[PDB]
C-alpha cells in the first residue's frame, strides 16, 4: 500500500502511444453483416491526457500493421483474411481547432 | 524566444544559505514545470527536485529534502531554489531547465546556462595577472591568472574581437588552495608589434576586472 | 530509485563512425528514457525524449530507440562537434536518475604539438614566485610526456598540467605544464628546458631559455 | 510488413489485464464541481475478447492502488489529495447472467 | 469429466506414415483449440501445432510443416494428427491437448496419455519372458522381459492386485538393437510358497500376452 | 522464434526447501508464461498459467510470477511427490517454443541398498543366452559402483544398468546390472559375483551363487 507521487502520476499518464485493445467492428464500420473473430486486435494508439481543455493527444507519427482475422458470414461459413490497421508511434498534445 | 537565466551563485560557508534564482521569457512558467539539475564539478549530473508553479507543487531527491525549496513568483515570471543548510558535497553547477508541452513529461529541452554554488570555509581572492610574452612563422603569447577563489575566472581577448586559435585551459587547484590558469593565444610573427594583444580578465566574485597588454619585452 | 547504468562509460571513434551508446533501467521505465549531450562547462542539451523522438531542430544522424529496460542512442555518422558526454534520463519515478554519462572523444591523424615556453613575468618575479609555463599547441592523441630540467636537473613535484577540451572543429588538445617555484629558487639557476616527448614528434623537442639573457 | 498470423492475434487479444488510461471522472462520477489533475490515471484493469456472445472479460482478483491526485474546485484554489483505484489482476472470460 | 484418448501409436519405415488420433470426451473440440505436442526420449517437449476445429484453421512448427496435417472432425468429437514422409528425428510420444476458455490462451489443463511413434527399419519382435526366482525376513523375485523391439512394454504383478514394492526398470537397448527389461518385487520370504506371483507382461505392438508364474527353482 | 531459458537445467532440494525456478525469454512475451509439471513416461500437468494464476486444482505451495521476460515458479516446501522436471511455455508467438526444463530431485537421508542376485532363467539357458542379474534395492543417493567377477575375474563391456526413476513417497531409487553372457561361456564358470560400493554401506557387499549348486 504504497502512494503513488502525484509528479510520478502525472508523467505516467500524459499523453503516450500505449497498447489498447481495439473492437474490429470500431475501425471497419461498414462490415455491418461480418462477425469478426477475434472481435479485438492490440494496437499502438495514442491515449492518457493533456490536462488542458484547449489540447487533445493525437498521433503525429502513424505506421501500418497486418492481421489474419477471420470474418463469419451467417450461413457462409468463415474465411480468414487479412486486415491492416493503422498504429500510432508519435503522440502530442495538439490544439483543438473547430 | 525561450530563455531561463540564472542568477544568484556564489561563494558560502557551510552550514550556510544561498537563494538562486532562475528567471523565464519567452514562456510563463505557470503552463509548465522547472526543475533543477546540479553536476559535482568532475561528476555527472544528478537531480535536485521539481515545482509546478501553477500549483506550487514540489518533489525533491532525498539526497537535498529538508534542506532545499524549491519557489515560485508567476508574477515575476521567476523559479527559486533556496539553499539552507550546505555542505561540502553540495558543490556543483546549478541548472535549472523547464519542461513544456512540446515534449514528453521530463524532457527538458531548455535551460539556464548555469550558476556555480561553492561551499567553503575558504576566502575571495581576486587573482594577478601576469603576460605571457611572445618569443624572439606564428607566435604563441598569453596571459598568467593567477592565485585566486573561487572560480570561475572569464578570460577574452581584445574586448573579445580575438577569438580564433585562442586556448584558455581549465583552472587548476594549487596545492595552496587557490585556482591559476593560463590563456594563450597563436597570432602571426609578422603581426607581432603592428597588433596589440591586451586580455581582459574577469574575476565576478571579487570585481576584478584586469586588463593586461601583452608586448615582447624590452631588455 | 531506478538506476541507469550506461555503457560504455568512455569511447573513442573516428569521423563518420556509427556509434551507439546503450542505457539500462533496473527497472521498466514504461518509454521514458530521454538523451542528453554535454559539451563541458555548458548545459545539456536535449537530443531524443520519449525513447525514440528527436528533439526539434537536432540532426537526424541523432536517433534513439529501446523498449523495455534497454535502450540505445546512435550516433549514425559521428562528427567532429559531437564531441561531448551524453546520458540517458529516466523520467518514469522519482527521483529522475540519470546515467552516468558515456564520455565520446574523436579519434583523428596523429599531429605533433606546437612546443612554446614562457619565461616568468618581470611584474610576478616582483611579488616573489615563479612560474615558468611551458605551452603545447593542438596535437593528437592526448598523451604527452613533458619533463622540466633545470640547468640540467630533472624536475618533479613543482611542474602542474592542463589539458584542452578536444576542439569541434579540428580535433586537438592543447596542454601547458607549469612549473612553480620560489623566486630565490629560480634565481639561482641559468637554464630552464621544458622537454616533450609526443607520438607525432619523431625525436623529443626540447624549447628553453637563460634569465635575463634575451 | 510482416502478417500477425491468426492463432497470434486471437492469443494476444483474448481476455486479459491490459494498463489502461482511465479518466478520474468516470470512476469518481459524483464529483462534478472539481477538475482533477491528471484527468486520468494509468491501471490494470480487464481487457480484450472473449469471442463468444455468451461471455464476458471480467475480473477475477482484485486489488488497490493510491495516487495523489490535485483536486481543482474553480475560485478555491487546488489541493492535492489521495485517491484509490481499484486494479485487476485476474480476468475470466464468464458467462453473461441478466 | 474431460479426458483426452490418444490412438494409433506403432512402429513405422523411414518415408511412411501415420494417424495418430486424439479423441475427446467430457467437452466438444468444437469449442475449443486443440494442440500437439511431443518429446523425443530423453529430449524436452517440441510443440507440434495447433488447431482450430471450430473452421479448420491449423498452424505448425516450422521443423514439421509441409508433412504432418491436423484434423479434425466435430461429429465423431475427434483430432487427427496426419505423419506423411517421416524421419529419425520424428521419433517420440506424441501428447494431443485442449485449450478451453476456463484458462488463458494456449495453457493446456487436459492432455492424453500419449502413443509412442516409433521410426525405424527395424522389424516387430514380441519378447520371451524369463522368471527372476527368490533365493534360499523379505526376498525379492521377479521377471526378465528380455529382446523385443520396439517400445513399450508393460508388466503388472498377479493381474495388478500386486503393486506394493513394485520396480519395473527402464528398458535398456542392447548392442544387438532389441530391447530389455526387468520388473522385480520384494515381498516377506514367509509368504513364499503361500503366495503365487505371476506377473503379467504385454507387449501391444506384437500382440504378445505371456503370464510367468514366479516359484523357487526345483533343484 | 522466442527462445526460452530455464535455469538451473536440474537442481536437489531436501523436503520443505523453497525451490525456485527460472525461466527467460528472448523478446517480451506479454504475461503469456505458463508452467507444466512433468512425471516421467507422464504427461504434463498445468501449474501455472498467464505467468501467475494457480490452475485449478494445483496446490498453493505452487507459485508463479514474473513480468517482462524474466519469470519464477516457485514451490514453497518442496515434497516427496514434487519430484518432476518443470517446463516453461511460451503463448505469445508461433511457435509456442518451450523451455529445457529443469530437472528436480529430493533429496534425503542417506539409504543403503538391499542387494538380491539373480541365476539364470532353466528356460533361457535352452534358448542359448546366459542373463544375470543382481539388484540394488531403495537406496539413495543414486551414485553406485556395481562391479562383476566371474570366478573372480573382473568384468568389463558385458554388464548393463537401469536406474529406477526416484521414488514419490520415500525419495529412494533401485537399480539392476544385467551380465550378459554367451550360454558356452556361463557354462565354462562356476562362481557369479555381484559386488556392490555404496555409500550408505560402511563396506562394499557382495551377493552370489555358484551354478547349479543350491
Amino acid at each position: 500500500h504504497e502512494v503513488v507521487k502525484f509528479m510520478d502520476v502525472y508523467q505516467r499518464s500524459y499523453c503516450h502511444p500505449i497498447e489498447t485493445l481495439v473492437d474490429i467492428f470500431q475501425e471497419y464500420p461498414d462490415e455491418i453483416e461480418y462477425i469478426f473473430k477475434p472481435s479485438c486486435v492490440p494496437l499502438m494508439r495514442c491515449g492518457g491526457c493533456c490536462n488542458d481543455e484547449g489540447l487533445e493527444c493525437v498521433p503525429t507519427e502513424e505506421s501500418n500493421i497486418t492481421m489474419q482475422i477471420m470474418r463469419i458470414k451467417p450461413h457462409q461459413g468463415q474465411h480468414i483474411g487479412e486486415m491492416s490497421f493503422l498504429q500510432h508511434n508519435k503522440c502530442e498534445c495538439r490544439p483543438k481547432k473547430d | 524566444e525561450v530563455q531561463l537565466v540564472e542568477s544568484g551563485g556564489g561563494l558560502v560557508q557551510p552550514g550556510g544559505s544561498l537563494r538562486l534564482s532562475c528567471a523565464a521569457s519567452g514562456f510563463t512558467i505557470n503552463a509548465s514545470w522547472i526543475h533543477w539539475v546540479r553536476q559535482a564539478p568532475g561528476k555527472g549530473l544528478e537531480w535536485v527536485g521539481a515545482i509546478y508553479p501553477y500549483s506550487g507543487y514540489t518533489n525533491y531527491a532525498d539526497s537535498v529534502k529538508g534542506r532545499f525549496t524549491i519557489s515560485a513568483d508567476t508574477s515575476k515570471n521567476t523559479a527559486y531554489l533556496q539553499m539552507n543548510s550546505l555542505r561540502a558535497e553540495d558543490t556543483a553547477v546549478y541548472y535549472c531547465a523547464r519542461w513544456g508541452h512540446s515534449t514528453s513529461p521530463w524532457a527538458m529541452d531548455y535551460w539556464g546556462q548555469g550558476t556555480l554554488v561553492t561551499v567553503s570555509s575558504a576566502s575571495t581572492k581576486g587573482p594577478s595577472v601576469f603576460p605571457l610574452a611572445p618569443s624572439s612563422g606564428t607566435a604563441a603569447l598569453g596571459c598568467l591568472v593567477k592565485d585566486y577563489f573561487p572560480e570561475p575566472v572569464t578570460v577574452s581577448w581584445n574586448s573579445g574581437a580575438l577569438t580564433s586559435g585562442v586556448h584558455t585551459f581549465p583552472a587548476v587547484l594549487q596545492s595552496s588552495g587557490l585556482y591559476s590558469l593560463s590563456s594563450v593565444v597563436t597570432v602571426p610573427s609578422s603581426s607581432l608589434g603592428t597588433q596589440t594583444y591586451i586580455c581582459n580578465v574577469n574575476h565576478k566574485p571579487s570585481n576584478t576586472k584586469v586588463d593586461k597588454k601583452v608586448e615582447p619585452k624590452s631588455c | 530509485d531506478i538506476q541507469m547504468t550506461q555503457s560504455p562509460s568512455s569511447l573513442s571513434a573516428s569521423v563518420g563512425d556509427r556509434v551507439t551508446i546503450t542505457c539500462r533501467a533496473s527497472q521498466v521505465i514504461r518509454r521514458s528514457l530521454a538523451w542528453y549531450q554535454q559539451k563541458p562547462g555548458k548545459a545539456p542539451k536535449l537530443l531524443i525524449y520519449a525513447a525514440s523522438n528527436l528533439a526539434s531542430g537536432v540532426p537526424s544522424r541523432f536517433s534513439g530507440s529501446g523498449s523495455g529496460t534497454d535502450f540505445t542512442l546512435t550516433i549514425s555518422s559521428l562528427q567532429p562537434e559531437d564531441f561531448a558526454t551524453y546520458y540517458c534520463q529516466q523520467s518514469n519515478t522519482s527521483p529522475l536518475t540519470f546515467g552516468q554519462g558515456t564520455k565520446v572523444e574523436i579519434k583523428r591523424t596523429v599531429a605533433a604539438p606546437s612546443v612554446f615556453i614562457f619565461p616568468p613575468s618581470d611584474e610576478q618575479l616582483k611579488s616573489g614566485t615563479a612560474s615558468v609555463v611551458c605551452l603545447l599547441n593542438n596535437f593528437y592523441p592526448r598523451e604527452a610526456k613533458v619533463q622540466w630540467k633545470v640547468d640540467n636537473a630533472l624536475q618533479s613535484g613543482n611542474s602542474q598540467e592542463s589539458v584542452t577540451e578536444q576542439d569541434s572543429k579540428d580535433s586537438t588538445y592543447s596542454l601547458s605544464s607549469t612549473l612553480t617555484l620560489s623566486k630565490a629558487d629560480y634565481e639561482k639557476h641559468k637554464v630552464y628546458a621544458c622537454e616533450v616527448t609526443h607520438q607525432g614528434l619523431s625525436s623529443p623537442v626540447t624549447k628553453s631559455f637563460n634569465r635575463g639573457e634575451c
